[PDB]
């Protein structure tokens, strides 16, 4: 079965972030999304353990 | 995250695999209602089978 | 205290002994700091019914930390000067002349031609000296150690001890990162119309933890706190070069920063 | 848990709390107590009693109004502290005289 | 990956030795160079899970990203003109070959357990340089390393019969490799105990497209390789922070680029405005746009010079007639005034004085780490030689690593022995015999001239042994040997 998500963002946001924090924000989003998937699967395993 | 040191993985190089299981049985019909297993960790009791 | 920083317990003992020796000295009726260079002294004046050291504490705390900030600006600049042409070679040539090392040549070597307790000691000292060089990997990196001393104005190392059997379990040095250590001196004494006392100063140092990434500065932060460690634990040296006044130590390339830019 | 940034690592407490911490066996053991030896209880010298169990920097509030303790967390950063102080002007002296009479 | 399990075994043992010894009570981590930082308590070693993901990702998205820009820059400089010769000369001096001579060679001039071991090391060394195809590629390996300041090779092992596993290694590409270290240990108010670091590598393919337009599909990569599994060397050149290793050409990036830019400025100046340039101007007010056009067209399409020098051949396009001694042109004046006209534009006048290029070119050469003799014994040549030796000393690890590897892997030596033995057992590089002879010749002539000067007093005030040891710089043994050989020759 699959899992997957998208970035949901735009250029103006990045422009502001470059000025505000000095962030590119692409990797930031990718890392976040990666993180969510890995954590969610982790829960998936634990929760199924608890279930079963 | 407690990634996978609390569960098995058995990673695959393809989707949707299969796993085989073996059971020793008795009563001349391995597939039947009432069929009995020969070995089981919760009972292995049948001291009357080859006997009286 | 309870010496929470057990890390340097054997070094603390070394400083205690030296500090006690100073307390037993007759170096009194001295208005001067009795200092020339190195660690930054200040009036942490105590052990008297006025307690002015509190202002000294608050000054260091409240103003944290133009001393090291300036030091960073200078060092960062020093590196950036070295990055250009000619400066690059001038440093290299100097470093090479300071430490010349070639096939089957002599390394810096301890020459014990003066009176000693015994020739047996002379050999022990030379053997230890060789290990100091081995600890520094001098024969491979002596040039780098010197270059940093010359360029960044100072070199320093953390000394490592056991600590179970500290006089036996003596280990190699860890070259410390420039810009991370503040060297200090505290005037913990007072008298009639101001201190005229020995002013042992402890002369300890403080290590600022930092974990820069691709920041190329302490862009977000360095790493919070700093640890006060006894002087016995640090090897250090520096150029005889300062700003117009104070312990504002500069590198050899500082003099050229004006025309360099 | 609540911060998501790390386990409490310091406590500021009343004299009574401190006296207890220093007079009991804080390690894992059957049972024990006696005269306080465990930490510094004397505010004359410090505010820092020591580190409780090697985990919490324990400090004493010499001005506690009644009797309580506060447990909290601070991370390796200065921003990750919950509470921060950000001086702009500090310990700046003022000096002069009043010309009328030159009093300082 | 099971592929590197034997190397992991080696790293684990090395890590264990670090844990075994009291390498504690250390604040700043005991690291000189190389790997990028991370810290975590003991984790699941089965795969590069999120702690590693973040470490790698953190080492790749803000990390390899700009490393790649720098390496590509270094390569662009390497492939430019003049600057590449500097590299070539440097590489050549470091790596030379000669007819029926040695090549890099292990010098076993130290005390060793036994001559039979010395012979095994020589054989192992030979296999290593052959593995690297040194005799054909030593120049290429060195060059890439100099330019990039990092070289890596994949280390081979059977491993069922691991003793026989050393084989020709695979040089890995820069821009595909990252150095990674992690601290696993903890104390109060910061970790100050055995921070073993591990210092392993990450390597992948992924977006293999830049100077070559590549094609691939989407895939995850990020492979973790044990330190023991890779042969590698690098420069001592590091940036202001972190452990970002830079190229030997780093110094030249600034001037290499501004020089090229200045050169382009000269070039554009000389070309732009070279041809005749003119604007035909006419009045067309109060006319329909498609009528106004006629006044202009009657001049513009009629007074065009259709004669063109052909850059591809010694001829002028459409020239016939041969060449007019005069270029005849006109404009009509419809208004009763001197209204219409044609103007010319400024041409490519000669203004150089092309002197800036010379300045910048010379500054660049200095930035390229070369002697000023490039366009007898001198200070620059000696300095340069010192430089080459240091470069080679660093490069050399490319042999020492696989050498100790197979010696230990097969079992000839132990690790303890390696460490006690070296203590500098150096691999010498071949030296240019012509130049070496010239240097020696100068020295000899100097020794002779000084001897000659001393001579008149050598039998009365200055001794012979003295002249030999101080003027000719002979050793005592050398002198005795020479005395014996002389007597034999006499009789």
């Amino acid at each position: 079965k699959s899992r997957q998500l998208k970035a949901a963002y735009s250029i103006e946001l990045a422009q502001d972030l470059r000025a505000v924090h000095g962030m590119d924000a692409d990797a930031e989003l990718s890392g976040i999304l990666a993180t969510e998937i890995m954590l969610e699967i982790n829960r998936e395993v634990v929760d199924w353990i608890n279930y079963s | 995250l407690i990634a996978f040191d609390i569960c098995g993985v058995q990673p695959m190089n393809s989707p949707t695999g299969q796993v085989f299981a073996l059971r020793a049985v008795y009563g001349k019909d391995p597939v039947a209602a009432g069929a009995k297993e020969a070995f089981h960790p919760m009972y292995g009791p049948d001291a009357m089978f080859s006997g009286q | 205290k309870f010496n929470v920083l057990s890390l340097f317990a054997p070094w603390a003992k070394m400083d205690e002994r030296n500090f006690k020796d100073q307390e037993k000295e007759d170096l009194v009726s001295i208005t001067a700091p009795k200092l020339d260079d190195g660690a930054r002294e200040f009036e942490v004046s105590s052990n008297e019914a006025a307690s002015p050291y509190n202002a000294a504490f608050q000054t260091i705390f409240g103003s944290y930390e133009p001393g090291m900030k300036t030091t960073r600006e200078l060092i960062d600049t020093y590196r950036n000067l070295m990055n250009n042409y000619e400066v690059d070679n001038a440093v290299s040539e100097i470093v090479s002349d300071a430490i010349v090392y070639e096939d089957d040549t002599e390394v810096v070597a301890l020459n014990l031609d003066k009176s000693k307790f015994s020739p047996k000691i002379k050999n022990m000292m030379l053997d230890e000296f060789s290990d100091v060089l081995n600890h520094l990997s001098f024969q491979r990196k002596g040039s780098d150690h010197f270059r940093r001393w010359y360029v960044d104005s100072r070199i320093f190392f953390h000394k490592i001890i056991d600590p179970k059997r500290p006089k036996e379990g003596i280990k190699e040095l860890r070259r410390l990162d420039p810009r991370q250590v503040q060297y200090v001196r505290e005037i913990i004494t007072e008298t009639e119309a101001g201190t005229k006392i020995v002013k042992g100063y402890k002369e300890y140092f403080i290590y600022d933890t930092a974990h820069e990434s691709y920041a190329c500065d302490g862009r977000m932060y360095e790493a919070g706190t700093k640890i006060k460690i006894p002087k016995a634990a640090v090897v250090y040296a520096h150029s005889g070069l300062v700003d117009c006044c104070g312990k504002n130590i500069i590198g050899y390339l500082h003099r050229a920063v004006k025309p360099a830019n | 848990r609540q911060t998501g940034r790390g386990e409490g690592n310091f406590i500021i407490a009343s004299r009574n709390v401190v006296n207890v911490l220093a007079s009991v066996d804080t390690g894992i053991s059957y049972a024990a107590q006696g005269l306080a030896t465990g930490f510094s209880t004397d505010t004359t010298k410090s505010v820092f009693a020591g580190v409780l169990g090697g985990k919490y920097r324990v400090y004493i509030d010499q001005y506690a109004k009644q009797d309580y303790f506060t447990v909290g967390y601070k991370g390796p950063n200065e921003m990750d502290a919950g509470i921060y102080y950000a001086p702009y002007v500090a310990l700046t002296p003022l000096r002069g005289s009043d010309p009328k009479n030159f009093q300082p | 990956l099971s592929l590197f399990a034997p190397w992991a075994k080696m790293d684990e043992r090395n890590f264990k030795d670090q844990e075994k010894e009291d390498l504690v009570s250390i604040t700043a981590p005991k690291l000189d160079d190389g790997a990028r930082e991370f810290e975590v308590s003991s984790n699941e070693a089965a795969s590069p899970y999120n702690a590693a993901f973040q470490t790698i990702f953190g080492s790749y998205e803000p990390g390899m990203k700009t490393t790649r820009e720098l390496i590509d820059t270094y390569r662009n400089l390497m492939n430019n003109y003049e600057v590449d010769n500097a590299v070539s000369e440097i590489v050549s001096d470091a790596i030379v070959y000669e007819d029926d001579t040695e090549v890099v060679a292990l010098n076993l001039d130290k005390s060793k357990f036994s001559p039979k071991i010395k012979n095994m090391m020589l054989d192992e060394f030979s296999d290593v340089l052959n593995h690297l195809s040194f005799q054909r590629k030593g120049s290429d390996h060195f060059r890439r390393w100099y330019v990039d300041s990092r070289i890596f090779f994949h280390k081979i092992i059977d491993p069922k019969r691991p003793k026989e596993g050393i084989k020709e290694l695979r040089r890995l590409d820069p821009r595909q490799v990252q150095y990674v270290r992690e601290i696993i240990t903890e104390t109060e108010a910061g970790t100050k105990i055995v921070k073993g670091y591990k210092e392993y590598f990450i390597y992948d393919t992924a977006h293999e497209s830049y100077a070559c337009d590549g094609r691939m599909y989407e895939a995850g990569t990020k492979i973790k390789i044990p330190k023991a599994a890779v042969v590698y060397a690098h420069s001592g050149l590091v940036d202001c922070c972190g452990k970002n290793i830079i190229g030997y050409l780093h110094r030249a990036v600034k001037p290499a680029n501004q020089l090229k830019l200045l050169e382009d400025a000269v070039v554009i100046y000389r070309i732009t405005r070279a041809p005749d340039r003119r604007v035909w101007y006419v009045d067309t007010g109060n006319m329909p746009a498609r009528k106004a056009a006629e006044h202009m067209q009657h001049v513009m399409n009629t007074m065009k010079n259709r004669v063109v020098y052909d850059a591809s051949t010694g001829k002028i396009k459409n020239q016939q007639h041969n060449m007019s001694m005069t270029e005849d042109y006109w404009l009509q004046r419809r208004d009763g005034k001197a209204v219409t006209e044609v103007d010319t534009l400024p041409g490519a006048d000669n203004t150089g004085n092309m002197e800036d290029i010379r300045w910048f070119r010379q500054a660049l050469y200095m930035a390229l780490r070369v002697p000023l003799s490039r366009i007898s014994i001198t200070r620059d040549e000696l300095t340069f030689a010192k430089f080459i030796r240091e470069l080679q000393h660093k490069f050399e690890e490319v042999f020492l690593d696989p050498l100790k590897t197979n010696l230990l892997l097969k079992g000839i030596i132990t690790e303890d022995e390696w460490n006690d033995e070296i203590n500098n057992i150096k691999i010498e590089f071949h030296r240019d015999s012509y130049f070496a002879e010239l240097k020696e010749a100068e020295i000899l002539e100097r020794r002779i001239n000084m001897l000659t000067m001393a001579e008149p007093f050598i039998g009365k005030y200055i001794s012979h042994r003295t002249a030999m040891k101080d003027i000719l710089q002979m050793t005592d043994e050398e002198i005795e040997q020479e005395a014996k050989q002389i007597e034999e020759e006499s009789k």
